[PDB]
DNA sequence: TAACAGCTCTAACAGGAATA
RNA sequence: AUUCCUGUUAGAGCUGUUAAC
């Protein structure tokens, strides 16, 4: 399906449409996706053991 | 009672090659991709010349000749993999040199090889290279052939050919790249191609590969000594090298003379704090002018009290010093279990006490074999049975075994002069001790540093 | 109905110099005080070397040599000071290279040339260099020559060797000062002393001087872009300079890409987004995390509402936004009266409409008149009779013309390169634009950001 | 999508030097 | 390309305003 005709399909029933949104737009909210979060806790993790300075 | 601190297995660091496409097998990732330098094509064509005597001239064509041939290794063929030729693989030409640029050893050189004077046989040797110093733009390299009847002079007490006739020509700035009837001699061609290849190629001005991922903002210093016999005493020849990663994309190795006259190899506060100051401004001149935000030192002995705070005293707050001994001779040796039919991984280090651990720079490399995929790769299984593990002691560093461990692991693949997976130190103390003993039979070289491409 | 709004001259702004000395004359100031990082030792000395074909050395050598020695100005002696020595101006040795600091080009270079290949001579120039790599350390600024005889490839349709020259050399870390025949014949000597000095200096360190009265907290940002005249259609690569005066005493210059394919010069919602979210996350690399507290966003063409939009949504609410549009061409022109017999006041900005003002970044200069002193200069009075202003078209801002007015006049008066008083345009926009028609010349630079040392 | 209007920009050249 | 931006010759890019398709 062609995204113009999508976007005609939604416009013609807008008034019952469920969102669903999970984990995708809080990318382009200006907050850490799932990676960002992993690579945070492995920077912790890392800096913790091995002494290491966090903000070297 | 008989349980350790758990081992840690460091991954096989991986080299940087043309497009950055990463490949741990040097190598292999130069057939499957080519040279680092191949994007910049920083080298163009490669143009070497000869210097050799006239009896001997044909052969050198011919090595270079075979040069531009494929060859398939026989000898540590798990390893080796098919040679495609210098204008395949490193996606450059091999420039035949013309007779203007290709010269021949003066004949009075034989005469003296009856004499067995050493340091005349180099002078007379620069001298009859003295035809290519009006054009040094013409060729790159120089492949000077010493044959096999000058093997009197070859090496004797207190004297070495190779290390004089570099430590002569380094300060005229050209490189060479010294065959021996030795190249010629052994078996497995690739072998020897592979080596002469990527030497000619890194002696050009190209980079084969480069340690990936590698950070900029750290400087691995390396200090070595030698030994000179001096008629009443001893005298020790200290020199250091630095590997530090530039703001650009290419990556520098230059060593330098730590210095009047030491009876022992442990350099005092002054001596020590001199050669880390020109090693800050060296890494600086570099960086735009940044400071190094750690700074790791490998010395063959251990330092001494003076010596750790002439280290600290040559820096600034931000820089972390990480004082590291490396010793080739203990006691310790390991094998591994699952009895494994290989022995033990490469990399993995052991800590052994506070500020001591056993690093297994030589073992078992996994991925890298070519013959039998799939399998470990022993690269001394020809000269020793099982790995020797080095041992690490530290003096300075606030903590962490992990990053001194991957920083030496990682330091032992990017000998270019190498032609093998890697090496049993960093070539952080392999290039001091090749400096040391240039310096050692040369004392008119402390003034200058060098850049590793000269004596590897 | 013929009375405007009132304009405010906003003074003449102030520079930074050595031991934080202020003077709004940027020669006449490096003469009397000297370079502002010139208080700490950035550049060390600044250690030169040379490419140039074996026939026009000469003129290098020449030239260097008129570096060294003091000059008097012939033209323009209106504004000029004269030149003190570079080690007496500059506060730093000028060192000549020596016999291996000091490469030849090939001979190849000149028949390429004659072959009117572009890419190829500039191909060959690079890989002449390879001599001077081998000792990268020893030098810090390299001055590649480039003959007349080369003139038909200097500059033709879909190529410019200096920028492509420029792309080649910039990731390999090394500085470059291309020098033409230009340069040597121009009537007057001052005039290309104090360009070739000050430019050397700034790419051997860097800062020669730098602009007072700066908050620390504003990051300003500079978009331009250049055309690539594709077969079938064009190519708009767009890219974005950044200044901020950090924290530490460096301040900061630099640019980058802005990534695919653009067919207008107007960045969409997330191309936008995604180069604004690169601008203030190396502000905030180089101000420890402290998020920038006026953000100005300077663009030669309208912003869009796309970019608007993502200008408001990529950062925060606690920082407010400036963005600006620059308008060169325009027919508006003033005359000052009190007629005056010199143009107005550079710097006075008339607010003609709620959004719509114009800047007079060219006009006269008080204070700044080396004879008769008193009397006003006129930068562009060989050029044009007149100042033609700028218009600033602001698309989002809180209050306040006097705010952006005085950041954009103090902007115009920090490019190092620019041997005049100022610039018509603030340095945002021209380092934007030379790095665009980097960028158009050489694509595969979109990966890493660069200082301003390496293309000014 | 095809013209047409304006506003503004860059892309190639050429070009002379700070109130005389 | 030590610099500066003054012009010339062109084309695009945006806006529009119509006619459509
Ligand atoms: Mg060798
Ligand atoms: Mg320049």
């Amino acid at each position: 399906l062609t995204d113009n005709e999508f976007y005609q399909h939604y416009l013609q029933n807008s008034q019952h449409m469920m969102w669903f949104l999970g984990a995708g737009t809080s990318r382009s909210a200006g907050l850490p996706t799932a990676s960002d979060i992993i690579w945070d806790l492995k920077h912790r993790y890392y800096c913790l053991h091995e002494n290491q300075d966090y903000q070297k | 009672l008989s349980q350790l601190a758990a081992h840690s297995t460091i991954p096989e660091p991986l080299l940087l090659f043309k497009d950055n496409r990463t490949d741990t097998h040097p190598l292999r990732g130069l057939s499957q991709y080519g040279p680092y330098s191949a994007c910049f094509n920083l080298p163009g064509q490669v143009r070497l010349a000869y210097l050799a005597p006239t009896e001997h001239m044909r052969k050198l064509d011919a090595i270079v000749r075979e040069l531009q041939n494929p060859a398939t290794p026989k000898e540590a063929t798990n390893y080796y993999v098919e040679y495609g030729g210098f204008e395949k693989v490193f996606k450059v030409p091999l420039v035949m040199p013309q007779e203007h640029l290709r010269c021949l050893a003066l004949d009075e050189c034989h005469g003296v090889a009856a004499n067995g004077n050493g340091l005349a046989l180099a002078d007379k040797i620069v001298q009859s290279m003295s035809g290519l110093f009006r054009q040094k733009h013409a060729f790159d390299v120089l492949l000077v052939y010493l044959p096999a009847s000058w093997k009197k002079c070859f090496e004797y007490d207190g004297f070495d050919l190779h290390d004089r006739i570099k430590a002569k020509v380094a300060p005229l700035n050209l490189p060479i790249q010294i065959i021996n009837d030795t190249a010629l001699t052994r078996q497995c061609r690739a072998n020897v191609m592979w080596g002469v290849s990527v030497a000619l190629y890194a002696k050009a001005g190209g980079i084969p590969w480069k340690l990936a991922d590698w950070d900029k903002d750290e400087a691995y210093i390396g200090l070595s000594y030698a030994i000179k016999k001096n008629a009443e005493g001893q005298e020790y020849t200290t020199c250091c090298s630095q590997v530090f990663d530039p703001d650009g994309t290419g990556f520098e190795f230059v060593a330098y003379d730590t210095r009047d006259r030491k009876g022992n190899p442990y350099l005092s506060y002054q001596e020590m704090q001199s050669v880390l100051s020109k090693s800050l401004h060296l890494y600086q001149s570099s960086h735009n002018g940044r400071m190094p935000r750690k700074i790791f030192i490998h010395k063959t002995t251990h330092f001494t009290e003076d010596e750790i705070q002439g280290a600290f005293d040559s820096f600034s707050s931000s820089t972390e010093i990480e004082l590291v001994q490396i010793i080739q001779s203990t006691n310790w040796y390991g094998l591994k279990v699952d009895p494994a039919s290989y022995p033990v991984d490469r990399g993995l280090y052991q800590p052994l006490t506070e500020s001591e651990c056993l690093l297994w720079t030589q073992g078992s490399v996994m991925g890298v074999n070519q013959q039998n995929p799939g399998q470990p790769v022993f690269k001394e299984a020809a000269l020793t049975p099982l790995p020797n593990p080095i041992m690490l002691r530290r003096f300075s560093g606030n903590g962490g075994w992990h990053a001194t461990c991957s920083s030496i692991l990682a330091l032992t693949k990017v000998d270019w002069n190498n032609n093998t997976l890697y090496k049993k130190l960093p070539v952080t103390l392999v290039y001091s001790q090749v400096f040391a003993d240039v310096v050692k039979q040369t004392p008119e070289i402390v003034n200058e540093i060098y850049d590793y491409r000269f004596f590897m």
